[PDB]
């Protein structure tokens, strides 16, 4: 029995390290042909996709950080091929992008970065982007001067394509990963134990409704 | 540290009396009862010895050495053994 | 002289030509969690007390005899005791070897300590099902010890000549009948089971087989005497 | 060299048969340089 | 006779630089295919591998250090070619990956670290992982609340694979190599003589025992 | 203990029981003219070192051995090598005399040192031609050294008896295995031959014959160790 007697430190603790280790959070398909695709793709900034931190951060209700993310891509096949991407970062209320070559591509206000797929991944820092002091997890209530839906939690979306006019038959999986720097939670919240439903709201099933803790055969025995 | 040489290196030892040095009185005075190199990275009574394994885990090393003996007969026997180093580049004597 | 420690005492020769294992003293443990938290058992009145084992017979073709600390006083009095009913055990030990022969006997004896002795599975079959280790009975001896096979690699796949980077000591018929090692606590983590691992262990060889003439004793009585020091219990199971 | 300087004395009743034991270590002027794995270990590796 | 006469610097006979000068310690092939094959590969961190370094471990007990791993691959043919691949880490008591596409590839506290297979290889460092001041080379006595297992020995494991999606056909086999920083001993433990024949238990052949030293003619010729 | 000079060492017990022949320590030569109109060389670093000639075998029926100095080193090392090769010499010496035997035997041996010892012509025959000198192997024994013939008169004409002027020590096997003589130059001019002149001459007499039991070793070994002082070389010769 390797029973343990020394007290370890406390760094990892800190909300900090429990949110740090950029993993990811999105993944998206670019297939690039004439009149029968798109030839560029858009994603939504969310975090509630994957769910392994979306418990995480229902742990709590308000917070504020500043993003990392990082694009990493290749071809479905594998092999990374000497082409220049763009990605764009469009902040809230700013039209999407329609179209592969429509006019948002070309706005300054949006920013964008340009690089080879030959070159490293690249990588952002958005700040904290809301109106309010922190972001709200939870907002009961209308928004209304259908229901939840929080005012400001939008950090913006991102747009991605190659740069080019000929139709590139090219077929990408885009990979994003997401560091957090600088968080300061608030208000803890008890963890949730039933699986999801749907995103955004937190429904359950009241029929399956599955235990914390496995069943046993008595009390009056441990193990 | 003291380590104990396989001094007795043959064929006809096969455990602990590989390392176990031999005197009798039916051997006369004035003989060679045994003898051996000092080359601890060499192929001889010095690999059982952690200075012979050390140097083979090394090229080049140098300095002094200290070669002890110990007894194990009676407390009553009694005799005399002339322990004699030649130093490199001759041969091993003869005679006493 | 004479040494007397509790309720137990035995004689010896005056001696300071005592070997401290590694140069340092046995001592308590210092304040960790565990020493914050609680205060695990101090006991130093009865359970130091100088234990006799059976003595053992040195013979003309002995290969050689070691034990296992703490399994060898797992089962012997309040130590043992103390030892099955606390999952928390830490001490250091005085181990003086004496052997009682004439001055008409030859041979050599070594006395070692060991920590973290690992016995060999012999038989060589190299198969994963089938995997040779040695038993229970063997790879803890407990109070009698028991015996070695292949004493030139101690039965560890590890050459003894080599074997002197150990804490040793030279067990001459003709210049001392006795011998004496103290050895600290040696673990990587301060405290363990008494019961299902041993720290270390002790290990006694004939270096130069015993001879004697026609009329003599043909077994040498070598007994061993032990005492722990600044041991420490913690955890009482029932 | 081991000699025999004398014969071995022995009295009566003692097989007159013993052992000698030769012991060898460094001293502290010892010194070593480039390292070199070694030979002896004729295995490659073993799994 | 170049018989030299000048003591030279102990600064080589250091324990630190005798366990310096990063060698390998493991190789795994990854062939990616369809469905007669894996297309990742899992290799759980060892010491005892290959059979230079266990002497030089096992000449002491008890052992702290930090590890710099490099993983090095090339194709079994030789060619460098532009595909990006990821290592990820696994720390002990975590579930391994089971599959290329599992789960467990995108796991945050798993961490990873991708490149380019034209990038130049790449580095890590882990440190000390043991809940034990020190590792145990030697565990006499059983873990149980077969034998001689020690229950802190493990650093983790390895899996190697690359991010695609289709079975890139691809035949690779990577080497690592293992430096070690700051490294701590204890307790010399005499040097092993005689050959192994498994491993993480030190038995021998009870027949073949080797000796030593060589045999020679008698013992009053030296040479 | 321990005696190590130059390169030689040998053990020994702690003693100062040890005789000073006649009472005075070895010395250089003094002022002659000699002295004045050359410095004859003063060799102290390694002539001087603990020669061990070969061991001798007392038997129960053992006359006794005699040497002679300085011829017993006329051909050993290098001081054979500057005694053949100066024509001129002087010396002391330190003469180390050990026995090795159990408690179990009993005997008595003499030591002594003879100066212008002397050896008989035996074989009476009163005649100018016949002259039965003893031989120049018999009277320049070497290194190995002679036995005697007829010891209770010395094989000199003179009896045994009164040989205790001469600077001795008793040899009794119970009591002390060892003794050690120190004899200063002993001649009546300061220099001379080395090779055709002997000063003194060693002698050791079984004055008690060895006796045992049955099953002891019927052979004593009896060594002696040399050790000159102070000497001097004069007239380098080719």
């Amino acid at each position: 029995t390797r029973c343990v007697m020394n007290r370890n430190g406390v760094l990892e603790a800190t909300i900090s390290h429990f949110f740090s280790r950029s993993g990811l959070v999105g993944v998206v398909n670019l297939t690039d042909g004439g009149t029968d695709t798109t030839g560029y793709a858009v994603w939504d900034i969310d975090i509630m996709g994957f769910v392994q931190l979306r418990r995480k951060c229902e742990m709590f209700t308000y917070m504020r950080f500043n993003a990392e993310f990082t694009f990493v891509t290749t071809t479905e096949n594998g092999e990374a091929r000497p082409f220049m991407l763009q990605y764009m970062y469009v902040p809230p209320g700013a039209p999407k992008p329609t179209g592969r070559d429509a006019f948002q591509w070309q706005t300054a206000t949006n920013p964008s970065v340009f690089v080879k797929l030959t070159d490293p991944p690249a990588q952002v820092s958005v700040p904290f982007m809301s109106p309010a002091s922190a972001y709200q997890w939870f907002y009961d209530g209308y928004p209304t001067f259908t229901y939840g839906q929080c005012p400001n939690n939008m950090m913006g979306t991102f747009a991605v394509r190659v740069v080019s006019r000929v139709a590139s038959q090219l077929k990408l999986q885009t990979r994003v990963y997401m560091k957090l720097k600088h968080v300061r939670a608030w208000i803890p919240r008890p963890i949730r134990s039933q699986p999801y439903l749907l995103k955004n709201f937190p429904n359950y099933d009241s029929s399956k409704i599955t235990y914390s803790a496995r069943d046993r055969a008595s009390i009056k025995q441990a193990n | 540290v003291e380590t104990i040489l396989e001094v007795n290196n043959t064929t006809d030892a096969t455990g602990l009396n590989r390392l176990l040095i031999p005197v009798s009185a039916q051997n006369k005075a004035d003989e060679l009862c045994a003898a051996f190199m000092v080359d601890p990275g060499r192929i001889g009574p010095w690999q059982s010895t952690l200075v012979g394994q050390i140097c083979r885990y090394y090229t080049q090393w140098s300095g002094s050495l200290k070669v002890t003996f110990m007894f194990t007969g009676s407390f009553m026997a009694t005799g005399k053994m002339l322990i004699a180093y030649s130093p490199p580049g001759s041969a091993q004597p003869a005679n006493r | 002289a004479q040494l007397t420690v509790g309720n137990s005492s035995i004689t010896t020769q005056e001696a300071a030509n005592i070997v401290l294992a590694y140069g340092e003293w046995p001592e308590y443990c210092p304040d960790t969690d565990a020493t914050a938290v609680d205060k695990p058992t101090r006991p130093d009145v009865s359970v130091n007390r100088f234990y006799t084992l059976d003595s053992k017979m040195w013979q003309e073709n002995s290969t050689g005899w070691y034990w296992k600390f703490p399994d060898v006083l797992n089962k012997t009095g309040v130590f043992g005791q103390n030892a099955q009913f606390h999952y928390l055990y830490r001490s250091g030990f005085c181990l003086h070897v004496q052997c009682n022969a004439s001055k008409f006997h030859q041979g050599a004896l070594l006395v070692a300590v060991i920590p973290e002795f690992v016995l060999a599975g012999r038989g060589s079959n190299t198969k994963p099902n089938e995997a040779p280790h040695p038993g229970f009975n063997t790879t803890f001896p407990g109070t009698a010890g028991a015996s070695f096979n292949d004493p030139y690699v101690l039965d560890s796949g590890v050459p003894l000549s080599q074997s002197l980077i150990y804490p040793h000591q030279w067990i001459n018929l003709r210049t001392n009948n006795c011998a004496t090692i103290i050895v600290p606590y040696i673990n990587a983590v301060p405290f363990d089971s008494a019961i299902n691992h041993s720290n270390f262990g002790l290990i006694v060889v004939p270096v130069s087989p015993l001879k004697y003439s026609s009329g003599a004793t043909t077994a040498i009585p070598i007994t061993v005497t032990i005492a722990p020091l600044n041991s420490e219990f913690g955890g009482l199971r029932q | 060299t081991l000699w025999y300087q004398t014969n071995y004395v022995v009295p009566p009743e003692t097989p007159g048969e013993a052992y000698i034991i030769a012991m060898g270590a460094a001293q502290d002027n010892f010194t070593l340089k480039i390292c070199k794995d070694t030979d002896e270990v004729t295995q490659q590796a073993v799994l």
